[PDB]
């Protein structure tokens, strides 16, 4: 039984042709209190996978040390660690898929909110969603926190099913993306304006965008809004 | 003295292989299978004339399905029973049906070499699983303390073995009726046992899919003893 | 379980425990034995948890029954009670403690002498005249106290327990459907069959 | 934990932790068991190199397992008290799980088995015990008498006798005792039993030990006057 | 405090017909008043003609499906590949989910295939373990609206024979594969417009003689 | 649940309903609330229908071992014991059975032992179970003669079943009927209230609270 | 491994006899022997110290008798420090009982389970037996007064008069010999001493080298006494009995 | 001589008895055969019985869809081996959703046969095998042997009079590994191996055993009349 200290918000995702999409502000929050500035969410594995982590950051950050070590137990014994037998997108989730599970069914989990984002080696794209509870689910958006109620609404405009990913390009996608963070930027208390954004494509790989800023903003109708209802000045 | 899971120089267990020569110093076991069912029988071999035969049980069941003879230390058989049991039973209860009889064999000789420095020395018994189920029909098995068992048509263990066995190479045919091998286990009994074969010093045994596994009674061995000598002298 | 009564006369002790069976708005059955016989001059009646009851008294009556056994020889009740107390004692502090309250009737033939120990689930032993567990002392123990003396006969005694039963039957809420009654003496154990 | 298999097969197919164990039942003093129409009697060989014994106190050679059970035994004295603590425990987790008494066969299955256990179990050396088993099932009048081995090996025997020169007396047996027409009464079971033994004991003063057992819990040990009244009968008759 | 169990929504239907038997599950997965997945299949084939869905807490759903298909591996390995039967693999579901008993798997579980003698076959249990064979039966969050439903078109249940004065039943007899189909679709229209985790779209495995087939229609997205 | 089973001259009556209640969601109207142990002896179940299924069989398959090992069909009193023991050792933990384990054996004869999930173990010649208990109680015992022919008392188990299926919520669906006699069990059929009560209503009389 | 130094404390011979066992009773029979006699009025236990030296202090010494409870005590032939392992394992158990059904240990109960404890050591566990033979000497109400004794081997064996340690051959048949029923506990102390100034390896019996002690009922009505005699009063016994 | 009453004691000349006298069943043990193309891999192996009335022990278990093994020693041993890898197999499948590589597999049993070479009380296992498998990297074949050492091979044999087969895959090395998208051809030359190791007996129906893994084929096991094709 655990209660979350330092958390992070949102973490958004979508699929396009050639690839997928993720992002999540460098945000750690502590309670209301707008503690850490400098914290990144999105943790690369290989050159082919993404993890975004929402919730608790001391147990991202175990989750960090987790994949970090994956990544050097694969190398051991392996000649084709860096081709046939690197590490997949769907190895990855599995293996925390179980070890969210398994700590939920010792009542102690792993306080987060993770989407595994990545390309498989025969160019499919991979998207899945697992919690504190275990639950795994997948489709052609996904988000967590805020961006659930959000994002994915806004994200689901472009696609909306199966079909709609081949006529979606990256261009198309990643603005439908920063879009997404630019109203969780006006409507979640516990976001912030500065952000991490990476592509997986399966032609042109692995693209990690750092210090990204939500602009182009709408404020200037709020210089007309006087009072709550009946006040003139 | 030397380790108990130790190699000799030919690659054989020193401890399996003396198990070994224990069970040929057993009472024998003959068992026969055919297509209208699997026949068991043992000598009992009692030690004196005071000893009650009827109380010598080398003869067991194992479930409705599945039957067991055996030879050499008989009393090393009781947990190997227990377990063969239990491991019966148990799959009823997690599976509603019948176990294969290769399965149950395989689980019982599982137990066979878990055995060193689990349990400090091998069996030093041999057992024959006969039994019935839908998949491969009709089956025997010989069950050996090394954690080895192999199907057999016909097969005979203990001190008249080798003797035996060479009979019933002569005497099996696929189209074996139930009762042609039930004198056959008598009549070969008859042949490697030191006393006078009746039905005090002899048991038979069978398992049919119908009536399932069942013991003979005295009175009814005692008949295909008279049956089997009345053939014999009729040519 | 509810009612169970003990009385030590001058040669005698005298059980007398209740027959009804109650679980929910139903009594399931009216002629139950709360009581083992844990050697040849030595009675334990019992009350408590459903389960817990039974479980403990064949449980207390296997343990005598093998010191019987391996000694060849019966164990006085003063040391068969003090055997009960401490396991009960033990029980307390258990993980799930025995919630069964005791009554032991014996005859000490060393002594040519009717002993009652009364127990509680905590552990507590006392010797008495005449014991009581539950609700039943409440009424019990006053009646006792102005018509017992310490010279009565087993048919005295008998009277005297007719007398609790008839008050308990008078005045007490639930229908307990009678009382099994038995009698321990020089000459062992036996069961009043018309009570 | 005292891992050592003491318990191993020699390349013959022996093995001589069993069968040295055997030896020690053959060094254990003479007992036999008899069994009758209605009753079992067991006797009991008690050497006389032992004088200023005090027999009040002296643990009795044949042992209540049950009130309808007895065991005898031949061998190391200190072994056979565990087995009989053992079965007396056993006996009474019987009544309790299946509010019924053991049978003399169960009762002897579970002896048996301990002795089995100890065969071919690490740190342990077998028991150099050989018991004999008497007394009659819950609700039966048929009699029973088992005897069990350090093997672990156990069977019915209408008569038998374990111990040392029990091959003597079991020769006595062999030819005194009919199937076909077993001791029909007491006093006929306990003068077999009392003359088997008189072939091997010496004399029939306090060396002798007999105990019957009748159905329904019926267990009694005779004193020496009433065995020496069958020792006396027996001599006169044999004066012929 | 943490809570370890949610509820993922969604609902499940099994019929069984003389040769045939079909498991239905909607694909939508949601968590309070979101939608998760659209398309998220909880309707799996499990090797030797045996499909299964285990509806409720998905993280427990899946566990569980995940424990079945592997202990079909091990009693092939442990059993000369023998098939495993309906009615065993139902027996063996039921001690997988009575082994936690005292923290229990989260789910009604539905199994399909055909018994030995080749008819159809549906299996329903608890979320502790308790099973029964059944021609019928609904699970999940619409499972109060589609089960009466299911009474009265496959069992014929409250319907007699015109002009017999109430006195004869309407009487029973097979479903074919249309037919059955047809009150699928049906079942789940009507669910999808009265309960608001239930819709996206409807994925229906049939089991022959022959193997398993895929029926996937679309459902009400609202 | 309803269930009951009596002792009578001819043997032991065993009938029980065949509903599935969660809350007040009618689950199912067709389960198996008898199991068949061996062919002389029957378990009830009433309470947690996974508890009482489970641990049942479980029952069966002891009792199967008892009879490889000792050569012997176990006792009532020891198959009873052996789940009452069972259930002891889970007291606390929140089993939830109400079962009656009946049956005949030569040293016993007729028998009949109710067990609960708290550990209370009764023998008895009268025992109804389950949340309508009372309702067939008050029809059974109203009814019952040891001098009853097994047609008669074949028909005031049923029609006590009938009584509680009417009565309590939690019970109906339909009666299931058996037989104990010397020889084993015999089971007496599937008997739908839906069909049952109007049957019974019309021949005999009764159930005039009911609109015709 | 270790196998190689295994002596194989708990194995049989092949006559069927326990090595240890037997060499333990071999050791028992060099140690100072200890007599037990058994009357109708009490019990004596008189044993001989191992050659003592002048400069022993000999009144604040233990090294025979040893106190149980109240109504038993032990006289011991082996090694002592064995002893002592079981002597205070004996004590224990005669607590535990008392605690339980709050009345004194039966004698043979005690020395049962004593007798019990050694048994293990001869069959499982590996380790050497203790090599210690005891003369239990008691009172209970069920069986009055009762001497024991129990060896390495976890046998024992009820008595009337017995003697352990060195010389027990020559000390038995001389006990068997002057040994009556009826005999009274000032008979007992007089045979006891008496035989051990026979069997004696030393040159002549002196108080110095020897420990006695009674269980009589000679306290007042009904209850038992242990004395254990102190060495002036040793001196005085070996006075009145004209040894000395 | 004083040197090999346990696996813990090295000889003089720095050799582990015991583990040598393990190698020494293998030799006694029936010939089986392993070889593999681009595509597939195969096993063939020679089953032996006790007498005619016996059946013929199985020398091959199947480990995973992708993965299985032939056996040659003491069979209880191969069980135990075998179980293990399909545990292996199995957790990597449960945890990862990934198919164990055939490299691993290998060492994984090399490991754990070590362990066993290294302590007192414990022996060596007493049996060699001959794993096949197609992973992401195609085809494979591997031999482990119980001193540890694991090796991987394009062909290969181990048994009795296994020389004479080892010797003509040596030859036919060329020939057989470009044996691509043909089962019947690949299981021929594996058939033509094994009979190099024959002596006074042939294969027979209820004799031979053949199992085959690869591209677009599962792990399966032939034997009785599905093997005639091959006599
Ligand atoms: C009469 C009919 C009613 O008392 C009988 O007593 C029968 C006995 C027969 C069936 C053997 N008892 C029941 O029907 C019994 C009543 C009950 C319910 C819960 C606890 C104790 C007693 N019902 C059940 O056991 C049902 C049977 C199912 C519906 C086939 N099972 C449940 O209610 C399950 C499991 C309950 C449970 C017990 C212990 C631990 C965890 C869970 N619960 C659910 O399925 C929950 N719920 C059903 C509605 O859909 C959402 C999930
Ligand atoms: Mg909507």
């Amino acid at each position: 039984t655990q209660q979350p200290i330092v958390t992070g918000t949102s973490v958004i995702s979508m699929k396009y042709d050639n690839g997928v999409i993720i992002a999540a502000d460098n945000l750690g929050s502590y309670g209301s209190l707008l503690r850490f500035n400098g914290v990144e969410r999105l943790i690369p594995v290989g050159d082919n996978t993404v993890v975004g982590i929402s919730g608790d950051i001391s147990d991202m950050q175990h989750i960090e040390r987790l994949l970090k070590d994956l990544v050097t137990e694969n190398a051991y014994d392996n000649p084709l660690a860096d081709a046939e037998e690197a590490l997949e997108p769907s190895y990855i989730f599995e293996y925390l898929a179980t070890v969210m599970y398994q700590r939920r069914s010792k009542m102690n989990p792993l306080w987060n909110a993770i989407i595994v984002a990545g390309v498989q080696s025969n160019g499919d794209q991979f998207l899945r969603y697992v919690n504190l509870l275990g639950v795994t689910y997948s489709s052609p958006t996904l988000a967590t926190g805020f961006g659930a109620h959000m994002a994915n609404p806004l994200l689901r405009k472009v696609v909306d099913r199966e079909s709609d990913i081949p006529k979606t390009t990256v261009q198309v996608a990643e603005e439908a993306i920063v879009n997404a963070m630019r109203v969780l930027y006006y409507r979640d208390a516990r976001s912030s304006r500065n952000f991490s954004l990476a592509i997986i494509d399966k032609n042109t790989g692995l693209t990690f965008k750092k210090n990204l800023q939500v602009e182009n903003m709408k404020w200037d109708f709020a210089k007309d809004i006087k009072g709550y209802g009946t006040q003139k000045i | 003295d030397r380790g108990v899971s130790t190699f000799s120089p030919e690659g054989r267990l020193f401890q399996v292989e003396y198990s070994l020569e224990a069970i040929k110093l057993g009472s024998t076991a003959i068992g026969i299978a055919t297509k209208e069912g699997v026949v068991l029988g043992v000598e009992k071999r009692a030690t004196s004339p005071l000893l009650e035969s009827d109380s010598i049980e080398k003869i067991v069941e194992i479930d409705r399905h599945i039957g067991c003879a055996m030879s050499g230390l008989t009393a090393d058989a009781r947990s190997m029973i227990e377990h063969a049991r239990t491991a019966a039973v148990t799959h009823n209860l997690y599976y509603d049906e019948d176990i294969n009889v290769e399965s149950l064999t395989q689980s019982v000789c599982d137990l066979a070499l878990r055995f060193g420095e689990l349990m400090s020395r091998p069996f030093g018994v041999a057992l024959l699983i006969a039994g019935h189920d839908a998949d491969d029909g009709y089956q025997l098995f010989h069950a050996e303390p090394s954690g080895t068992f192999y199907r057999y048509n016909a097969k005979a263990i203990g001190s008249g073995s080798e003797g035996a066995q060479a009979e019933l190479l002569n005497e099996w045919h696929s189209s074996l009726t139930l009762k042609e091998a039930e004198l056959l286990v008598l009549k070969i009994l008859k042949q490697v046992m030191e006393e006078k074969l009746d039905e005090n010093n002899a048991q038979l045994s069978c398992i049919t899919k119908q009536d399932g596994f069942k013991i003979y009674d005295n009175e009814k061995t005692a008949e295909l003893i008279k049956e089997l000598k009345e053939k014999e002298a009729a040519e | 379980m509810d009612i169970i009564l003990g009385i030590r006369v001058q040669d005698s002790v005298i059980l007398a425990s209740s027959k009804a069976v109650t679980r929910g708005i139903s009594v399931l059955k009216d002629s139950d034995d709360k009581t083992r016989q844990l050697s040849p001059h030595t009675l334990m009646s019992f009350a408590g948890e459903a389960g817990d009851t039974v479980q403990f008294a064949e449980y207390i009556q296997a343990n005598i029954q093998l010191y019987s056994i391996r000694e060849d020889y019966e164990l006085s009740p003063q040391a068969v009670s003090s055997f009960v107390r401490q396991e009960l004692a033990k029980s307390i502090r258990s993980r799930r403690p025995y919630q069964v309250n005791v009554l032991i009737g014996g005859y000490d033939k060393k002594k040519n002498k009717p002993e009652l120990y009364q127990i509680d689930y905590l552990g507590t032993k006392v010797e008495l005249p005449y014991g009581a567990h539950g609700y039943s002392g409440f009424y019990t123990f006053s009646l006792l106290d102005h018509h017992y003396r310490p010279d009565m006969t087993t048919e005295e005694g008998l009277d005297l327990l007719k007398l609790c039963v008839q008050e308990l039957e008078k005045r007490m809420p639930m229908d307990f459907k009678g009382v099994i009654v038995k009698i321990v003496d020089k000459d062992g154990i036996r069961q009043v069959d018309d009570f | 934990g005292y891992d050592r298999a003491l318990s191993i097969f020699s390349p013959d197919g022996h093995i001589f932790q069993v069968e040295y164990a055997l030896e020690a039942v053959k060094r254990g003093t003479c007992a036999v068991g008899v069994k009758g129409k209605n009753c079992v009697v067991l006797g009991c060989e008690r050497r006389s190199t032992l004088k200023l014994q005090d027999t009040r106190i002296t643990p009795s050679k044949v042992s209540k397992i049950d009130s309808h059970v007895v065991l005898s035994f031949s061998g190391l004295n200190a072994d056979s008290r565990i087995l009989i603590e053992k079965a007396r425990v056993e006996a009474q987790s019987h009544r309790l799980t299946l509010e019924d008494p053991v049978t003399v066969e169960y009762l002897t299955r579970y002896v048996a088995g301990v002795q089995q256990r100890y065969t071919q179990s690490g740190g342990v050396r077998p028991f150099g015990v050989s018991t004999l088993i008497a007394g009659f099932d819950p609700r039966d009048d048929e009699p029973k008498l088992y005897q069990t081995e350090p093997s672990g090996i156990y069977s019915s025997w209408s008569a038998q006798t374990i111990g040392r020169n029990s091959k003597t007396v079991r020769e006595f047996l062999e030819k005194n005792y009919d199937r076909k027409e077993p001791p029909a009464t007491v006093e006929e079971c306990v003068k077999l039993t009392v003359r088997s033994l008189l072939e091997v004991v010496q004399t029939g003063a306090k060396n002798i030990e007999i105990t019957v057992v009748k159905p329904d819990s019926d267990i009694v040990a005779l004193s020496s006057e009433e065995i020496n009244q069958y020792v006396t009968q027996i001599e006169q008759e044999k004066q012929e | 405090q943490f809570n370890p169990y949610g509820d993922n929504g969604g609902t499940i239907l099994g019929i069984a017909g003389e040769d045939f038997a079909v498991l239905a599950g909607d694909t939508r997965n949601i968590t309070d008043y979101s939608i998760n997945s659209r398309y998220e299949p909880k309707v799996f084939d499990c090797g030797d003609n045996i499909v299964m869905s285990a509806n409720g807490f998905a993280a427990d759903g899946d566990a569980l499906v995940k424990r079945f298909k592997n202990s079909v591996k091990w009693y092939h390995f442990d059993h000369n590949d023998k098939k495993l039967s309906i009615n065993s693999a139902a027996r063996n579901i039921q001690h997988l989910l009575y082994g936690k008993r005292f923290f229990p798997y989260y789910v009604h579980t539905i199994i399909a295939g055909l018994d030995e003698d080749g008819k159809g076959a549906v299996y329903s249990f608890d979320p502790v373990g308790s099973y029964e064979r059944e021609q019928c039966r609904a699970g999940g969050a619409a499972a109060s609206l589609i089960m009466p439903f299911l009474d009265n078109q496959v069992n014929f249940k409250n319907q007699y024979e015109p002009g017999t004065n109430g006195k004869v039943k309407k009487p029973l007899k097979y479903l074919s594969v249309e037919e059955v189909i047809k009150l699928v679709r049906d079942s789940f229209t009507s669910a999808t417009e009265r309960h608001i985790q239930v819709g996206d779209g409807l994925e229906i495995l049939i089991v022959t003689k022959d193997g398993v087939r895929k029926e996937f229609y679309e459902l009400k997205r609202d | 649940t309803t269930t009951l089973a009596f002792r009578f001259q001819g043997g032991i009556i065993v009938a029980v309903d065949s509903r599935a209640t969660a809350g007040n969601w009618v689950a199912s109207q067709t389960v198996k609330k008898v199991i068949e142990i061996n062919p002389f002896l029957l378990g009830t179940m009433a309470g947690g229908s996974a508890d009482c299924q489970f641990w049942e069989t479980w029952l069966g398959s002891q009792c199967r071992l008892h009879e490889l090992r000792e050569k012997e069909r176990i006792s009532v009193a020891a198959a009873s014991k052996i789940l009452s023991n069972l259930v002891y050792q889970y007291k606390g933990a929140g089993l939830s059975m109400g079962t009656m384990i009946c049956g005949y054996t030569r040293k016993e004869g007729p028998t009949i032992y109710y067990v609960d999930s708290d550990g209370t173990r009764l023998k008895g010649d009268i025992f109804c179970v389950g949340s309508g208990q009372t309702f067939a109680y008050g029809v059974l015992d109203s009814n019952y003669k040891w001098d009853l022919s097994v047609e008669d008392a074949l028909y005031l188990g049923k029609r006590s079943i009938l009584a509680a299926a009417h009565r309590d919520a939690y019970s109906g669906g339909s009666v299931n009927l058996y037989h104990v006699t010397e020889d084993g069990w015999i089971y007496h059929g599937n008997h739908d209230v839906g069909e049952l009560f109007w049957k019974v209503k019309e021949e005999e009389g009764s159930f005039n609270n009911v609109i015709g | 491994g270790s196998r190689r130094y295994d002596s194989r404390t708990t194995i049989f011979s092949p006559e069927g006899r326990l090595y240890q066992v037997e060499y333990a009773l071999e050791s028992i029979s060099h140690a100072g022997t200890a007599i037990g006699i058994m009357a109708s009025d009490g019990i004596v236990l008189a044993a001989e110290r191992k050659v003592t030296s002048t400069l022993l202090e000999q009144d604040t010494s233990t090294e025979k008798l040893y106190k149980l409870n109240d109504k038993i005590a032990v006289a011991v032939a082996g090694l002592t420090a064995d002893a002592e392992i079981l002597i205070n394992t004996a004590r224990i158990h005669a607590q535990n009982y008392l605690k339980t059904y709050n009345e004194d240990i039966p004698v043979e109960i005690l020395v049962r389970r004593l007798s019990d404890i050694k048994q293990g050591y001869t069959q499982h566990g590996g380790l050497r037996p203790f090599g210690v033979s005891f003369i239990y000497a008691g009172y209970d109400d069920r069986y009055g007064y009762q001497l024991y004794t129990s060896n390495p081997s976890g046998n024992y064996t009820g008595w009337k008069a017995i003697s352990v340690g060195a010389n027990t051959s020559a000390a038995q048949t001389l006990l068997q010999m002057d040994y009556k029923d009826d005999m009274k506990v000032d008979d007992a102390i007089e045979l006891a001493l008496k035989t051990l100034s026979k069997t004696t390896d030393s040159s002549a019996l002196t108080y110095d080298r020897l420990e006695f002690a009674t269980i009589r009922k000679g306290a007042n009505d009904g209850e038992v006494y242990q004395k254990i005699f102190k060495p002036q009063e040793i001196k005085d016994i070996l006075v009145k009995t004209g040894i000395t | 001589n004083n040197y090999d009453g346990d696996t813990v004691t090295f000889s003089p000349t720095g050799r582990l008895f015991q583990v040598e006298y393990a190698l020494e069943a293998i030799k006694q043990g029936s010939v089986t055969v392993g070889l593999r193309s681009n595509t597939h891999a195969v096993l063939v192996a020679l089953k032996r019985n006790a007498d005619e009335l016996s059946s013929y022990q199985k020398k091959i278990i199947k480990c995973d869809e992708h993965m299985g093994l032939s056996l040659a020693g003491l069979a209880p041993d191969a069980r135990v081996l075998s179980n293990y890898l399909r545990q292996q197999c199995n957790y990597s499948s449960l945890v990862f959703n990934r198919k164990l590589a055939v490299e691993r597999a290998g060492h994984l049993l090399c490991d754990k046969a070590q362990k066993n070479t290294q302590s007192y009380g414990g022996r060596p296992y007493g049996v060699g095998l001959l794993i096949i498998g197609y992973d992401k990297s195609g085809a494979h074949l591997l031999e482990f042997q119980p001193s540890g050492n694991v090796t991987e091979l394009y062909g290969t044999a181990i048994g009795a009079r296994s020389q004479g087969a080892k010797t003509y895959l040596e030859r036919t090395l060329d020939t057989f590994i470009k044996i691509d998208g043909n089962p019947d051809e690949l299981i021929k030359a594996g058939v033509e191996a094994i009979s190099q190791s024959l002596r006074d007996e042939s294969l027979t129906v209820d004799n031979l055993s053949i199992a085959i893994v690869g591209k677009d084929t599962p792990f399966t096991i032939y034997d009785g009349e599905a093997v005639a094709k091959y006599i």
